[PDB]
C-alpha cells in the first residue's frame, strides 16, 4: 500500500482485509509474505572470482611474464618453471583468501546475537508476538512502545499513549521529537516531516504506546529508498598499519632494485639480466605483503566470537580496539553490579511513643527468592504478622501500592515476577505475611501465588495511581473501601528521607499519634542502620494520607502537582529490601585495579547506602576515606564547573543523579584523555552512550540504548564487561604476536637474498623455493598463530594507550635482530656446505665470493671443478634452514614476552600440528622422486640435519635473550 | 569442540590445498 498516509485507517485496514483487533491469519501472513516478500533489504550476492583477485597485482604479474620470456627464449626445470610458479600462487591465493571470506563470515554472523525484533497481533495468538522484523509482512498490526525502534513503514491505527513521541532524527533531520496523530494526511505529494500519522522503518519511539498497521516493507519502506541511493572511516591502528604498511613496502622495493644492480656485468656468464630480475621480482612477492594479512582477520573473528560466547554482543567492530585502552568503567548498579534478585527481608513498624521516647517492632522475613515461602520473625523466633495492627497496614500499603503480582510458573516449576523487581518484592512480602489468617495450605502452587493479595484487593477498590516521580520519590494510590462507612484513603510508597517529611502523624496500631523530631529522628536511626550494615538493604517507607483531597480536587495527569496531594501522611512503616551484588562482581572489580582500570558505580540509591555498597563490592576500601570521592548528583550540582571536572577525576560513586549527569561525567572525564565505558539501557541514556568511548547497552534494555552503543551486555552482567575488556586486550596481543612473526619472516627473506648479491656468493635460494617456504610458513604455522590461546599476563599491566606507535622502537629492533638472524641463518648454511663440510669444500680463506671466474679462468687461483657450484646440496641446506628456522621462529610467536619454559610449545596443541605437517611437506619434496629435480636433492640424512638444527635452534634462543631483556626491563 | 573445531576443519583445508598444489607438479611429469 503505497499512499497509506492520505487514507484513512479503515481504507488501510479494509485494504489487507485485516482485523484490527486480531491482526493477520497465519494464511495471510504466508500468503503477504509470498506477494511482498520477507521485510528487508536484499542479500547482494566470490571463491573462484576471488582468486583471480591476487593476480590483479602487477609485481605477481610482472613475475608470470618475466616466467614466460625465460621459457619461450628457452624453448626457441626450467621447463616448467611458470608451470610451478602459476601453481604456488594460485595456492597462495586460496590459502589467503579463504582465510579472509571465512573471517569476514565469521564476524558478519555476529549479527545474529542481535537480530532486528517487531511486535505483531496476529490471528493465531491472543497475546502480542515478539518476531523477527525480517518476517513483518505489508498488513498486520505492530505495537511500539517506549524505547522501540520501529520495525517497518507503519500507518498508526491508535496511540494508546496520551501522547506518542517519536524521533525521526535518522531519516527527516527533525531532531527535536514529533508528535503523531491518527488522522489521515489528505495530501498525496506532501513529505515525511508532514506525514504525522505515519510511524517511518528505522526511527526510534521517544515516548508513549502505539498500535498500527503496516503499509510497507523491504526496498518500499522510507529508509529502504534511501538505502538504495546510498553508496568511511580508518581506526586509529588501521592507519598505523596502513602507515608501516608504506613504510615496510618502500623499503623492501628500494633492496629489491638494488639487488638487480649489484649484479652488474654478471648478465655475461651464461638479454642475460631476465634472471637476476625474476629473482629480485619472487622477493618482491614473498616480502611485500600486498592487502591485510589474513591471520589479522582470523583472530579478530575468533576474538569477538568468543566475547558473544561470553555474552560480549560486539555491535562496532572498531570499539574492539578501543576496548584495548579503556581505563574507566561507569557500571549502573540495580541490574548489573547486583543480580536484581529482591526480597524483603527486614520491617519495621512503630511500638511504643512516649513524649521523647520511641520504640520499634523489628522483624525479618525468613526466604529470599520470589516464592510465598517464608516466616516472619521477631527476635529470631517466629510470628503471626496478623497480631500487629502495623503489620496489618503495612502489609495493606504493600499490597495496593503494587503493579505487579507473582506467577508460578508450572514447567519450570518456579514462582516468577510479573511486574518490577521493587514491586514483586512487596507482594512477596503480603503473601508471606498473611496479615488476614486465610486459609492458604489447601491452595495449588498457582492458585497461591496471589491468594493473600487479591483478599487485600477486596477489601478497598483502587480509585486511580498517582504515579512515581524523580521529585518526590514516591507513588500513591486512591482508594475506597470496597461495597461496605470508613473514608477514602492514599497510600504512598516511596524513599523514607522523603517521605517521613511528609508525615504529619505516626500509626501506633490503630492509634494516630502527633509526629515530632524524637520519633522522625528514631526511624531513620533504623534506616540508616540497614542501609550501612552487612547488607546494604533498600529502605522504603509506607504511609497512609488518612484525610485525603476530594476525588475532584487533584490534577490526575499533572506530574508535578502529586507530592502536593500526598503530604499530612502518617508513617506507617518501613520495608528493607535486599538485593545482593553478583558473586563475580568482587572479584571482576579487582581484576579492574589490577588492569588499571578506573570503576565509577551510579545508582539510584541515596549516598549512604551508595557509598556502603562500594565498600562492600571492593570499589572503595572497608575503612577507606571517601568524602570527596562518592558525591550525589544534587551535591555534584552545586560544585562550580571546575570543582565538577575535578571532581570526576576521583569519583568512584554516584548517587541519584540526573539522566543529564552522564553525559556530563563522560564529557569531564574526557577532558582528562580518560577511554570510558558507560553502561545504559533506556532512552535517556543514548546521548550518553553516544558521548562515550564504549556505550555498552543492557541486554534487557530498550532497543533505542542498543542501536546508540558500540557493544551490548547480553546477560547484564557487570563482569561480562571486565571479561570484554580482557578479550580486547587479549587480541591486541594476538595481534602483535602474528604481526611479529610475518615482519620478522619477511626481514630474513631480504637479509638472506641481500647478502648473496651484496657479498658475492652463489644463489641461496631459486625463485621456486622461495615461493615454497613462502607458501608453506604463510599456510600453516601462521595460520596456526591465529589459534594460540590468550597470552598470560595480559591483565596485570596498565591499559593501552592511544596515542602510542604500533610498533615500538624496541619492537623494531626485535624485527631486524631476528630478521637479521635468519637471514643470514640461510645464506650461512648454504656457504657452510662449500667452506666446512665435506662434500667437495670452497676455500676457508675467502674463494666462494668469486664463483664467476672458474669455467674460463680455472688456471688462475682454482684448482678444482667449476661446475659443483651450481650443486644441488648447497641450496637444500639453505632451504631446510629455512624452514625449520620458520617453525623454530613459530614458536617464538605464542607470546610477546613470556619464555617458553613459562609458556611451553603445547600451548599451541595446533602449531605443533602444523609443524609436523609442515615437515611431512617438506620431506615430501625431498624423497618423493618426481619433484626434487624441480627443486633439490635431499639433505644427508643424519649428519646435515644435526648442523641444519644446530643452526636454526638458536633462534629461540636469540628471542629469549631479547624476551629476558624485555621482561626484566618493565 | 568449537573453537578446536573450527581448527581442524582450517589447517586440513590448508594442508589439503598444498597437498593438491604438489600433485600437480608431481602430475605434470614426461
Ligand atoms: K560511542
Amino acid at each position: 500500500m503505497e499512499a497509506a498516509h492520505s487514507k484513512s485507517t479503515e481504507e488501510c485496514l479494509a485494504y489487507f482485509g485485516v482485523s484490527e483487533t486480531t491482526g493477520l491469519t497465519p494464511d495471510q501472513v504466508k500468503r503477504h509474505l509470498e506477494k511482498y516478500g520477507h521485510n528487508e533489504l536484499p542479500a547482494e550476492e566470490s571463491l573462484w572470482e576471488l582468486v583471480i583477485e591476487q593476480f590483479e597485482d602487477l609485481l605477481v604479474r610482472i613475475l608470470l611474464l618475466a616466467a614466460c620470456i625465460s621459457f619461450v627464449l628457452a624453448w626457441f626445470t626450467a621447463f616448467v618453471e611458470p608451470f610451478v610458479i602459476l601453481l604456488i600462487l594460485i595456492a597462495n591465493a586460496i590459502v589467503g583468501v579463504w582465510q579472509e571470506r571465512n573471517a569476514e563470515n565469521a564476524i558478519e554472523a555476529l549479527k545474529e546475537y542481535e537480530p532486528e525484533m517487531g511486535k505483531v497481533y496476529r490471528a493465531d495468538r491472543k497475546s502480542v508476538q515478539r518476531i523477527k522484523a525480517r518476517d513483518i509482512v505489508p498488513g498486520d498490526i505492530v505495537e511500539v512502545a517506549v524505547g522501540d525502534k520501529v520495525p517497518a513503514d507503519i500507518r498508526i491505527l491508535s496511540i494508546k499513549s496520551t501522547t506518542l513521541r517519536v524521533d525521526q532524527s535518522i531519516l527527516t533531520g527533525e531532531s527535536v521529537s514529533v508528535i503523531k496523530h491518527t488522522e489521515p494526511v489528505p495530501d498525496p505529494r506532501a513529505v515525511n516531516q508532514d506525514k504525522k500519522n505515519m510511524l517511518f522503518s528505522g526511527t526510534n519511539i521517544a515516548a508513549g504506546k502505539a498500535l498500527g498497521i503496516v503499509a510497507t516493507t523491504g526496498v518500499s519502506t522510507e529508509i529502504g529508498k534511501i538505502r538504495d541511493q546510498m553508496a568511511q572511516d580508518k581506526t586509529p591502528l588501521q592507519q598505523k598499519l596502513d602507515e608501516f604498511g608504506e613504510q615496510l613496502s618502500k623499503v623492501i622495493s628500494l633492496i629489491c632494485v638494488a639487488v638487480w644492480l649489484i649484479n652488474i656485468g654478471h648478465f655475461n656468464d651464461p638479454r642475460g639480466a631476465i634472471y637476476y630480475f625474476k629473482i629480485a621480482v619472487a622477493l618482491a612477492v614473498a616480502a611485500i605483503p600486498e592487502g591485510l594479512p589474513a591471520v589479522i582477520t582470523t583472530c579478530l573473528a575468533l576474538g569477538t566470537r568468543r566475547m558473544a560466547k561470553k555474552n560480549a554482543i560486539v555491535r562496532s567492530l572498531p570499539s574492539v580496539e578501543t576496548l584495548g585502552c579503556t581505563s574507566v568503567i561507569c557500571s549502573d548498579k540495580t541490574g548489573t553490579l547486583t543480580t536484581n534478585q529482591m526480597s524483603v527481608c527486614k520491617m519495621f513498624i512503630i511500638d511504643k511513643v512516649d513524649g521523647d521516647f520511641c520504640s520499634l517492632n523489628e522483624f525479618s522475613i525468613t526466604g529470599s527468592t520470589y516464592a510465598p515461602e517464608g516466616e516472619v520473625l521477631k527476635n529470631d523466633k517466629p510470628i503471626r504478622s496478623g497480631q500487629f495492627d502495623g503489620l496489618v497496614e503495612l502489609a495493606t500499603i504493600c499490597a495496593l501500592c503494587n503493579d505487579s503480582s507473582l506467577d508460578f510458573n508450572e514447567t519450570k516449576g518456579v514462582y516468577e515476577k510479573v511486574g518490577e523487581a521493587t514491586e514483586t518484592a512487596l507482594t512477596t512480602l503480603v503473601e508471606k505475611m498473611n496479615v488476614f489468617n486465610t486459609e492458604v495450605r489447601n491452595l495449588s502452587k498457582v492458585e497461591r501465588a496471589n491468594a493473600c493479595n487479591s483478599v487485600i484487593r477486596q477489601l478497598m477498590k483502587k480509585e486511580f495511581t498517582l504515579e512515581f516521580s524523580r521529585d518526590r520519590k514516591s507513588m500513591s494510590v486512591y482508594c475506597s473501601p470496597a461495597k461496605s462507612a470508613v473514608g477514602n484513603k492514599m497510600f504512598v510508597k516511596g524513599a523514607p528521607e522523603g517521605v517521613i517529611d511528609r508525615c504529619n502523624y505516626v500509626r501506633v496500631g490503630t492509634t494516630r499519634v502527633p509526629m515530632t523530631g524524637p520519633v522522625k529522628e528514631k526511624i531513620l536511626s533504623v534506616i540508616k542502620e540497614w542501609g550501612t550494615g552487612r547488607d546494604t538493604l533498600r529502605c522504603l517507607a509506607l504511609a497512609t494520607r488518612d484525610t485525603p483531597p476530594k476525588r475532584e480536587e487533584m490534577v490526575l495527569d499533572d506530574s508535578s502537582r502529586f507530592m502536593e496531594y500526598e503530604t499530612d501522611l502518617t508513617f506507617v512503616g518501613v520495608v528493607g529490601m535486599l538485593d545482593p551484588p553478583r558473586k563475580e562482581v568482587m572479584g571482576s572489580i579487582q581484576l579492574c585495579r589490577d588492569a588499571g582500570i578506573r570503576v565509577i558505580m551510579i545508582t539510584g540509591d541515596n549516598k549512604g547506602t551508595a557509598i556502603a555498597i562500594c565498600r562492600r563490592i571492593g570499589i572503595f576500601g572497608e575503612n577507606e576515606e571517601v568524602a570527596d570521592r562518592a558525591y550525589t548528583g544534587r551535591e555534584f550540582d552545586d560544585l562550580p564547573l571546575a570543582e565538577q571536572r575535578e571532581a570526576c577525576r576521583r569519583a568512584c560513586c554516584f548517587a541519584r543523579v540526573e539522566p543529564s549527569h552522564k553525559s556530563k561525567i563522560v564529557e569531564y572525564l574526557q577532558s582528562y584523555d580518560e577511554i570510558t565505558a558507560m553502561t545504559g539501557d533506556g532512552v535517556n541514556d543514548a546521548p550518553a552512550l553516544k558521548k562515550a568511548e564504549i556505550g555498552i547497552a543492557m541486554g534487557s534494555g530498550t532497543a533505542v540504548a542498543k542501536t546508540a552503543s558500540e557493544m551490548v551486555l547480553a546477560d547484564d552482567n557487570f563482569s561480562t564487561i571486565v571479561a570484554a575488556v580482557e578479550e580486547g586486550r587479549a587480541i591486541y596481543n594476538n595481534m602483535k604476536q602474528f604481526i611479529r612473526y610475518l615482519i620478522s619472516s619477511n626481514v630474513g627473506e631480504v637479509v638472506c637474498i641481500f647478502l648473496t648479491a651484496a657479498l658475492g656468493l652463489p644463489e641461496a635460494l631459486i625463485p621456486v623455493q622461495l615461493l615454497w617456504v613462502n607458501l608453506v610458513t604463510d599456510g600453516l604455522p601462521a595460520t596456526a598463530l591465529g589459534f594460540n590461546p590468550p597470552d598470560l599476563d595480559i591483565m596485570d599491566r596498565p591499559p593501552r594507550s592511544p596515542k602510542e606507535p604500533l610498533i615500538s622502537g624496541w619492537l623494531f629492533f626485535r624485527y631486524m635482530a631476528i630478521g637479521g638472524y635468519v637471514g643470514a641463518a640461510t645464506v650461512g648454511a648454504a656457504a657452510w656446505w662449500f667452506m666446512y663440510a665435506e662434500d667437495g669444500p670452497g676455500v676457508t680463506y675467502h674463494q666462494l665470493t668469486h664463483f664467476m671466474q672458474c669455467t674460463e679462468d680455472h688456471p688462475h687461483f682454482e684448482g678444482l671443478d667449476c661446475e659443483i657450484f651450481e650443486a644441488p646440496e648447497p641450496m637444500t641446506m639453505a632451504l631446510s634452514v629455512l624452514v625449520t628456522i620458520e617453525m623454530c621462529n613459530a614458536l617464538n610467536s605464542l607470546s610477546e614476552n613470556q619464555s617458553l619454559m613459562r609458556m611451553p610449545p603445547w600451548v599451541n596443541i595446533w602449531l605443533l600440528g602444523s609443524i609436523c605437517l609442515s615437515m611431512s611437506l617438506h620431506f615430501l619434496i625431498l624423497y618423493v622422486d618426481p619433484l626434487p629435480m624441480i627443486f633439490k636433492l635431499k639433505a644427508l640424512d643424519l649428519t646435515q640435519w644435526l648442523m641444519v638444527l644446530k643452526i636454526s635452534l638458536p633462534v629461540i634462543g636469540l628471542d629469549e635473550i631479547l624476551k629476558f631483556i624485555a621482561r626484566n626491563y618493565l | 569442540p568449537q573453537q578446536a573445531r573450527q581448527n581442524l576443519q582450517n589447517l586440513f583445508i590448508n594442508f589439503c590445498l598444498i597437498l593438491i598444489c604438489l600433485l600437480l607438479i608431481c602430475i605434470i611429469v614426461m
